[PDB]
């Protein structure tokens, strides 16, 4: 009444009751400016005094959740884009900093169509080959085995007898290649390369 | 802060502390330390496989 | 990270509410408010500093309100005042831990530290109870009442039981807190009193009446133990009776006047 | 500003440190004891040819059992071999190639690996499924990892770029302690057999010994005119050799706080890349960027012998934990066991 | 008396009427703390005396369901993370394990959409070749086949003549990801290794 501790609010014609501090959590939200009692913003119901906000109640929910606990949680049906622009209306940088990251994650995962598989050439004896394949590290997929004509021990019973090419899926598009300048790293790279 | 050369004073403080403990650390005589090293070596030079030859049927490379 | 401003803006009113509860004002603030305040305060990875702030704020409340008053009321039912103060602290800190169940739940286990109530009781035991002028006043007055009852007086048995249970529960690691402050002084004064009583009655009365008297004193020790002391104290003290009265004076009991063993 | 005073203070202290070393600067009894018969000439022989590798071998490190040696290649595959049978007990592909370091747990359970990926992965060899599964990835050492060593099956130190060696408790994967002494990025490491003081060698030619208990640099050493390539702590946990891009190896001591002895020759100019002691530590084995490695007499600093072999540079060395024999990780894709 | 069999909770402005015993099911929930009448509880919705909590009624659904009948239920649309954090707020330790396990399972399976594949190397002669290839064990995908000059029985019709590599897709979390070695299991594993 005389003071507003838990304010009832109208977001797209829906009742939302929450304490001011949940909304006053950060100093950038448009809702923060709403919390401030001044004649400039006077728009509320004549029944209960809930402020009339012409924004989406469904996309307002994740924003209120973030303001309550600094984490934006979006249900598995609401587009992250819609909440993105809803927050843009509510003008919260740090939150937006996370919505854009989530969107980039989604776009990179969808851009994993040309996924970057990391390929390795393990080499094993025919004898050790059975265990090697059986013991082949979890997370890596077998791709090809190739026998070769060896010169030592005839063309068999050789360490180079079998070349078991394997690979592993890497979501590099979300990950991003980890390339950066390290002077001694560059020196080592050039020395090994030649 | 930049006014203190990015507060690089802390690096000088840490270096000074390192030198301080170096000073505090006593310096056991160089000849004494060398003698200790030979003492241990000869205490173990009579069993070092690379020094003392291993029996041909004892090293795990002819068995 | 760059979150200090509102961190302080919530911390200040959190500590104001903590003091109000410790000042016993539960008519201007609500439980869930401070509950969420403490929770979010945790959520910024500020658990350690709130742990410390609780520690020092309650330390302050105890030293500047509890210890001082206890020292003020040494000559007026000092035990009653100390017990009431302990109870008020226990209530206050109970709903304080209700507020901050989270750091109690997540921070405490994360840091492998004492829980929030462990801290509250530790600080109460140290800064008021084990506090010298209070600890020793309590121990000496306890021995005073228990001896006077032993002399044959009727004293506040409930208050003595109160003292025993303070020391019990404020014993965090175990009975050690109970042991040192009162249990050891009590057992020692009981042992010396039993020694003097055994010698006096051996010299004065017959062997049979001596057995009757020591048996009645064993019964009175049980009376003391379950009316003003802790149960775990029962076994030491009765063993002390066995040693002071009986074990140390076995063969002397054999022959006495016309009512020794042979008689 | 006051930095002038600070560098003057460091200067007077350091000058007094030089003067203390000079105070301890005695006639090093080692070469004074040159009358002691040297190790003579050791006709050393290869006995195993672990040719299973095909890429350049960067790090090789025996297991505590002196039978299972884990060697990483440039291409990104760890091979744990049975030394005495030449059978790959394992062959672990790496999520990222260009692995510089391979570390074996004291118990043999875990193996640590790191390189330009800037992350030290820990592979838990012992798994009910029998498949080597990665246990923890230690990320945070922005500079590339260069050499790792296992304090325990839960504790590890990773000498990385960024002038750091921050110690990690594997379970939480956090660098509980951080080391920031070196100005040049750390590129070598060596644990004391005591396992309480680890000596780190960086590009700034500074061999800084660290106190593992709290993270402070116990002592500083110098004398190598360039980056320190490899450190092998003496079996006593009180002295440690050191190689560098120069053709000189220098042996230092914790107590003496200065170089005890040097190991260089005119004919050798390629930088030392790996240093290793014998069972007793009398033989100082140095891996060269030159085609072949050499063995020095630690206490007599003479030409003990050469391990003439390989057709590429030797890039890593390690004697059996029992000193039975020694392997030579190289760049011709062959580990050769010498005995 | 003031004690009511049913207690009404204003979760984010949404009323939830439930029996106190349903809420008193465990002595840990924040709600259980609400159940008792203490001076600490002061703020309540005067409209019906409903304790006003600024938390999500959407994520209060699964919480109330579990508290009423000890079982969590998360729909295929509501974020498991949001209900997770809400339960964290209400301080119920027991259900945290279930939510964490479900989140871990789903996130692993999605991230491990390439799931750990087991690989085996069967060895057979040409003659049996068709026999075992045809009789592959249900669920096992053939992956590769290689011909090896037999060292015995000419170069053919010998078990070493051919090697067939097969594999199977597993389920990482759905089948459980737990390694429980024992001391004697350790000894046996050591014996097997060497």
């Amino acid at each position: 009444g005389s003071v507003s501790k838990w304010v009832r609010l109208n977001v797209g014609g829906t009742y939302f009751l929450t304490t001011r501090q949940t909304l006053c959590r950060d100093p950038k939200s448009f809702l923060y400016r709403l919390c401030q009692a001044d004649p400039d913003l006077d728009s509320d119901k004549d029944e209960t005094g809930a402020y009339l906000i012409d924004r989406d109640p469904t996309y307002f929910g994740p924003v209120l959740n973030y303001l309550r606990h600094g984490k934006l949680v979006i249900n598995k049906d609401l587009a992250e884009e819609g909440v993105l622009e809803e927050a843009e209306f509510y003008n919260i940088t740090s939150l937006i900093k996370l919505v854009k990251d989530k969107i980039r994650e989604r776009d990179s995962k969808t851009s994993q169509v040309p996924v970057k598989h990391v390929y390795r050439v393990l080499q094993c004896q025919e004898e050790e080959l059975t265990q090697m394949v059986s013991t082949m590290s979890d997370g890596w997929k077998f791709e090809q085995l190739v026998s070769i004509g060896s010169s030592y021990n005839y063309g068999n019973e050789d360490q180079a007898e079998f070349l078991c090419v394997v690979s592993k899926e890497l979501h590099n598009t979300p990950y991003g290649t980890a390339s950066e300048p390290s002077e001694k790293a560059k020196i080592l790279q050039e020395r090994g390369s030649r | 802060m930049a006014s203190n050369n990015t507060a690089s004073i802390a690096q000088a403080r840490k270096l000074v502390e390192q030198l301080k403990m170096e000073a505090n650390i006593d310096r056991i005589k160089v000849s004494k330390a060398a003698a200790d090293l030979m003492a241990y070596c000869e205490a173990h030079a009579k069993e070092d496989p690379l020094l003392t030859p291993v029996p041909a049927s004892e090293n795990p490379f002819r068995e | 990270t760059m979150d200090e401003k509102y961190v302080n803006s919530i911390w200040d009113l959190l500590k104001n509410a903590i003091q109000e509860i410790q000042r016993k004002n539960n008519s201007g603030l609500s439980f869930e408010e401070l509950y969420r305040n403490a929770y979010t305060m945790v959520l910024h990875k500020h658990g350690e500093k709130l742990y410390t702030g609780l520690r020092e704020v309650v330390t302050e409340h105890l030293i500047n309100k509890v210890r001082e008053d206890v020292l003020n009321s040494l000559n007026n039912n000092f035990l009653q005042t100390l017990n009431q103060a302990w109870n008020d602290h226990q209530t206050a800190m109970v709903m304080i831990r209700d507020i901050l169940m989270y750091m109690d739940r997540v921070y405490v286990q994360q840091n492998n530290v004492e829980n929030v109530y462990n801290l509250g009781l530790i600080i109460f035991r140290d800064q008021v109870v084990r506090y010298g002028c209070i600890r020793d006043h309590l121990r000496q007055t306890l021995l005073d009442m228990i001896a006077r009852e032993r002399k044959g007086e009727v004293v506040d048995r409930g208050a003595i039981r109160n003292a025993c249970q303070m020391l019990m529960i404020l014993g965090l690691e175990g009975r050690s807190v109970y042991e040192e402050d009162f249990e050891a002084p009590f057992l020692e004064m009981s042992a010396e009193f039993f020694q003097m009583e055994s010698q006096k009655f051996l010299a004065e009365n017959s062997a049979s009446v001596y057995i009757k008297k020591v048996e009645a004193r064993i019964n009175e020790e049980i009376e003391r133990v379950m009316h003003c002391l802790d149960k775990s104290t029962e076994e030491p003290i009765v063993k002390v009776v066995e040693r002071e009265l009986i074990s140390k004076h076995m063969k002397t009991i054999v022959e006495m006047e016309n009512s020794g063993l042979v008689h | 500003s006051e930095l002038d005073q600070l560098r003057q203070e460091a200067e007077q202290l350091k000058n007094q440190i030089r003067d203390a070393r000079k105070a301890c600067a005695d006639a090093t009894l080692s070469q004074i004891t040159n009358n002691i018969d040297p190790v003579g000439r050791i006709q050393m022989r290869t006995r195993r040819t672990l040719r299973g590798h095909l890429a350049k071998i960067y790090a090789m490190h025996w297991g505590t059992d002196s039978r299972l040696l884990v060697s990483a290649s440039q291409d990104g595959k760890l091979i744990i071999w049975d030394s005495y049978t030449t059978n790959k007990v394992h062959a672990i592909p790496l999520r990222s190639s260009w692995v510089m370091t391979c570390a074996y747990a004291p118990s043999g359970n875990y193996v640590a690996c790191g390189g330009l990926d800037n992350i030290c992965s820990i592979y838990n060899l012992k798994t009910r499924e029998g498949n080597v599964r990665v246990s923890r990835e230690l990320a945070g050492h922005t500079g590339y990892l260069s050499c790792c060593r296992f304090l325990d099956d839960n504790q590890i130190v990773t000498s990385s770029g960024d002038t750091t060696c921050a110690l990690w408790d594997i379970e939480t994967g956090q660098q509980t302690t951080t080391f920031t002494g070196h100005t040049g990025d750390v590129m070598s490491l060596s644990l004391a057999p005591d396992t309480r003081l680890f000596v780190s060698g960086a590009c700034d030619a500074s061999a800084k010994l660290w106190d593992v208990r709290e993270g402070m640099c116990r002592q500083t050493f110098t004398g190598h005119e360039s980056d320190i390539n490899a450190i092998c702590f003496f079996p006593n946990g009180n002295a440690f050799a050191t190689g560098s891009d120069d053709a000189t190896c220098r042996l230092f001591d914790l107590r003496a706080d200065q170089e005890l002895m040097t190991y260089s020759h005119d004919n050798i100019i390629c930088g030392i890349t790996s240093v290793s002691f014998s069972k007793s530590g009398r033989l100082l084995l140095a891996g060269y960027d030159d085609f072949n490695c050499n063995v020095w007499d630690a206490l007599k600093a003479d030409r003990a012998g050469v391990l003439a072999g390989h057709d590429n540079r030797v890039s890593c060395l390690g004697v059996t934990d029992d000193g039975m024999a020694v392997a030579t990780g190289s760049w011709d894709s062959f580990l050769k066991i010498w005995n």
